[PDB]
Parts: C-alpha cells; sequence; structure tokens
C-alpha cells in the first residue's frame, strides 16, 4: 500500500 | 516503562521476529487486497480513467518511496535507541521523525502541486485527459503530508516493538479505503477522482488514530513532546542515513522497472509487455509475506546491534531468512503447479503459463540478499543496502535481461531466465557480503 513502496500499484 | 514491544526486542530474538513480521505480513497483505479491488473499480471505468492514474502513478510511487523510506530511518533509528537503553534518545528521535514528516509532506504539496501541469503535458498528454490527471493528482497530493505523518508513525511503533498497533493502523485505512472506493467511484458517481477522494479520506481517518495513541493517549514507549526539545544534527542524519538510501533503492527499482519492460518490447510488442506485466504482477504477490519479514528484521537486528550482542543480531537475522526460506518454498511451489488455473483467474495465456512457470524461481532466493539489506538498515548502514539494491536491480536483473534477449536466441523466455538468474547471483553476493559485515561486528 502506502508503507511499502515497491508492489506496485497492483 | 516498559512496553509489551520493548520487552519483546530484549528477548528471545527467534520469538521477536516471529511475532513481529506476522502482523507486518498481515497489514501488508490487506494493503495488497485494496490495490487488487481498485484494479477492478477503476477498470470498468474507461480508457480516460487509466490513462489519469498513470500519469500521476510515478509521482504517486515518488511519494511513497520517500514516506516509506522517512519510516524506516524513524524505526531503525529507535530500536537502536531501545536496545541501548537511550531512553531520552529514542525520545528524541520520534519527536525529530515527526518534525520531518511535516518539512518533507508539505515540501512534496507545494512543490508538485504548480509543477504538476507542465509535467502531464511533457509526457505526451494533452488534457483532455491530461485535466483529469490533474483533479486526480491534487487530491493525493493534497494529503501528502497525511501520508508522510502516516508512514513515520508507523515506523514508531515499529520501532519500539509495536507492530500490533501498527498492523491495525494500515489495516484500517485500506480496509476503509476498499470500502469508500465502490461509494465514491460509482454510488456517488465521482468516477476515477472519487478513488482519490476515497484514498485521502482514509488516509485521513488513519491519522486521527496514530495523532489518538501518539499526542492524545500517549500510550507508547517513547514519550513525545516540544518541551523543550532540542536540534540533534546527529539523530538527523542518523534518520538520513537510512532513510535516503532507502528511498533511493525504490528509484532504482523503478528505473529498472522501465529497462525491463523496453526489453520486454523488443522481445517483444505490446504482447510482450501484457505478459510481463501479469506474469511480474502476480510473482510480486509472494513478495509481500518477506517485506514484512524485512521490517521485522530491521527492528530486531537494531535494537540488538544497541544491545551490542551479535549473537543476538545474528540469529534473527539467519532465522528471519530461514522462515522466508520456508515461506517462499510454498509460494512458489503453488504457483507453478497451478499456474493455468493463476492465469486463468487473471485473466497471451499461453506464454503467461510458460512465464509463471519460470519467473516465480527467484523469490526461494530472494530472503538471502533481502534480510541482509534489512540488517543493514538495522545497524543503520542504509547506504549498503542502496548499493544492494542497485547492483541487485540495475545491474543483474536489467544486465541478465538484456543479455538474454540481444546476444541469444531465446525471446520472451529470456527476459524471465535473465530475471531469475540476475538476482540469484545477487542473492548469493548480498548473503556473503552479509557474512563479511558480521564477522567484522564480532571483531569490533
Ligand atoms: C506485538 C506488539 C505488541 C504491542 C507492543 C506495545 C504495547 C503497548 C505499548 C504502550 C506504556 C505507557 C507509556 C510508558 C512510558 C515509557
Ligand atoms: C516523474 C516521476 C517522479 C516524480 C517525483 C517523485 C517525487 C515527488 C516528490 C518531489 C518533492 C521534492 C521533495
Ligand atoms: C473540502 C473538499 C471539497 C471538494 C470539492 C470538490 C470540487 C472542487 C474541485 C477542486 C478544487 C480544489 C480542491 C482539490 C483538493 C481536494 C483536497 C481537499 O482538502
Ligand atoms: C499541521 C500542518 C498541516 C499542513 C497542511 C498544508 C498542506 C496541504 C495544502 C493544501 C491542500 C489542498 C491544496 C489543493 C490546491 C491545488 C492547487 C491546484
Ligand atoms: C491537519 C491536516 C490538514 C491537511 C489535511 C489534508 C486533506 C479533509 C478531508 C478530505 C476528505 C475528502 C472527502
Ligand atoms: C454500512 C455502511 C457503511 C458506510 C461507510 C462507513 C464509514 C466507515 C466509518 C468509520 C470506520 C473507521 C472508524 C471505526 C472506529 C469507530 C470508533 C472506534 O473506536
Ligand atoms: C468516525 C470516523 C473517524 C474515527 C476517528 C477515531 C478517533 C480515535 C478514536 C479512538 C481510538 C481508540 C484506539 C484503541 C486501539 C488501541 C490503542 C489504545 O489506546
Ligand atoms: C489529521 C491529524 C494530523 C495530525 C498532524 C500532526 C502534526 C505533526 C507536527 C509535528 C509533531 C511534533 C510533535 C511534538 C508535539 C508534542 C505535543 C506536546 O508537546
Ligand atoms: C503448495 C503448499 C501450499 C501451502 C505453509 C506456508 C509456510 C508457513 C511457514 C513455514 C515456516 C516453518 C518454520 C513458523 C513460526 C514458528
Amino acid at each position: 500500500x502506502v508503507y511499502s513502496a515497491v508492489c506496485l500499484y497492483v | 516503562k516498559t512496553t509489551k514491544g520493548v520487552q519483546l526486542l530484549r528477548g528471545d530474538p527467534k520469538k521477536a521476529i516471529v511475532r513481529l513480521s506476522i502482523p507486518m505480513m498481515i497489514g501488508m497483505s490487506v494493503q495488497t487486497l485494496y490495490n487488487l479491488a481498485d484494479g477492478i473499480w477503476v477498470s470498468g471505468l474507461g480508457p480516460e480513467s487509466l490513462a489519469a492514474v498513470g500519469l500521476f502513478f510515478p509521482v504517486f510511487m515518488g511519494i511513497i518511496a520517500l514516506a516509506a523510506g522517512l519510516g524506516v530511518g524513524t524505526s531503525s533509528a529507535i530500536a537502536r535507541r531501545i536496545g541501548a537503553r537511550d531512553k531520552e534518545g529514542a525520545d528524541n528521535v520520534a519527536v525529530h521523525s515527526l518534525i520531518l514528516s511535516l518539512i518533507l509532506g508539505v515540501t512534496i504539496t507545494i512543490t508538485m502541486l504548480p509543477a504538476i501541469d507542465s509535467l502531464f503535458r511533457s509526457m505526451g498528454a494533452k488534457g483532455e485527459a491530461v485535466e483529469l490527471a490533474i483533479e486526480y493528482a491534487r487530491v493525493l497530493l493534497a494529503g501528502a503530508f497525511i501520508i508522510v505523518f502516516n508512514n513515520v508513525g508507523n515506523g514508531i511503533l515499529r520501532g519500539e516493538g509495536d507492530a500490533n498497533r501498527a498492523m491495525l493502523a494500515m489495516v484500517l485505512g485500506s480496509g476503509l479505503n476498499i470500502v469508500l472506493d465502490p461509494i465514491f467511484i460509482y454510488t456517488l458517481g465521482f468516477g476515477v477522482v472519487g478513488a482519490a477522494y476515497a484514498t485521502l479520506l482514509s488516509m485521513v481517518v488513519t491519522s486521527l488514530f496514530i495523532a489518538y495513541w501518539l499526542f492524545v493517549k500517549r500510550d507508547t514507549y517513547v514519550d513525545i513532546t516540544l518541551r523543550d526539545f532540542s536540534p540533534s544534527r546527529e539523530i538527523l542524519k542518523d534518520i538520513l542515513r537510512v532513510g535516503l538510501p532507502s528511498s533511493l533503492s525504490q528509484l532504482s527499482m523503478s528505473i529498472a522497472m522501465f529497462f525491463l519492460n523496453s526489453v520486454a518490447i523488443t522481445a517483444g510488442g505490446e504482447n510482450g509487455v501484457a505478459v510481463f506485466t501479469s506474469a511480474w504482477r502476480i510473482t510480486m504477490l509472494g513478495i509481500v509475506p518477506i517485506l514484512g519479514m524485512a521490517a521485522a528484521t530491521t527492528s530486531v537486528t537494531g535494537a540488538a546491534y544497541g544491545e551490542r550482542n551479535v549473537e543476538k543480531l545474528e540469529t534473527a537475522y539467519l532465522y528471519a531468512i530461514k522462515i522466508a526460506f520456508m515461506i517462499e518454498l510454498a509460494v512458489v511451489a503453488f504457483i507453478m503447479l497451478f499456474a493455468p488455473q493463476v492465469a486463468y483467474l487473471f485473466t497471451i495465456k499461453g506464454d503467461l503459463i510458460s512465464a509463471l512457470r519460470t519467473l516465480p524461481v527467484f523469490l526461494v532466493l530472494t530472503p538471502f540478499g533481502m534480510m541482509t539489506s534489512a540488517m543493514f538498515q538495522g545497524i543503520g548502514e542504509g547506504e549498503k543496502s542502496l548499493i544492494l539494491t542497485i547492483f541487485r536491480t540495475l545491474v543483474m536483473q536489467v544486465g541478465f535481461a538484456y543479455i538474454f534477449v540481444h546476444y541469444t536466441t531465446l525471446g520472451l523466455r529470456g527476459v524471465w531466465i535473465g530475471i531469475v538468474i540476475g538476482n540469484m547471483v545477487a542473492a548469493i553476493v548480498g548473503f556473503l557480503w552479509g557474512r563479511m559485515r558480521i564477522s567484522a561486528l564480532k571483531k569490533t
């Protein structure tokens, strides 16, 4: 989500 | 003094890793669940709505990278103080981090707001749709401080072994966003901008909880007050030494993600991009439990480093790899065995199955390098984490992916293989670097 940058959008 | 989280950080490292990582893996999973849900509502809004999200998306990740970076630098610094039994120091770091959250958060808002117009115009977009992107950008940029504040507050909680309330803050935020999303988008007919307001409102509510804990209830191990307060350049440097390279690590991935796409285009075409995007999105789902373990590793090794206990630091670091390794084995085995079933539930089918049969292999050796980076941040050496991240994603991933496509007969297969072989090498190098750093700690 917001606390983890590397996800990213999905 | 004291709290359950502090006792957890100061107790058994194996017990600390388990009780801290589990709430973190859950909090991040709910966040992922939001992205999957939001990706469905927006997808049925039209091409103009998806194009608006894509324009602000790199900016959004930029805000997140800065927020999460300041957060991990906060959690790491606080964990080390608590381990060293520096109560006044831990209190002082928390205050410094909150002041930085205001400085960083508001700066992002006032910097991007007047620049967000020409930025969208420069990305080959006339509005029309670019005008819709601005309205979507305004809402999220308006709560840039709220974003950074929530990451700092979460960092403070993680710093004192309070993964429970940290999990709660993540669950409340993403959970509320999941609720408001269909209401704002469809029910109220706000469209894609409604998703922005839903996110903004969910962040604000999260902040109300965090502020209540930190400023009203004041039931945290650290004491937060501006009386009388004293600016510390050493604390600022200690936070930025982890925080700044943490943000640059995300930039490295984003740049690497750009080049991996370009290689997938040449292979390739829009068909190659569609397969890579789908295969990568599914594969990165198994990354979530590893990230939660990394957040725990930083706090536990940090507290152990503050206690000057290399044995406790090494134990927690190696134990985190062990668990994450076991988890990924289940994840990789699941994905490869049920690849056609997974590909069917996310949809180029033939290429996607083969991609899922080859790509997620790297998740196996991933914890070896990711926990090393996590403990590098725990001891306060974020530069090593940055170098390791750059080496893994730019030199290894992009490097091997570019070779197996331009120099070998392999087409799209050369892309997955390159990514797999690349970071597996970086996993070995990272792990070896970790053993060297620990050996140096014993001598020091």
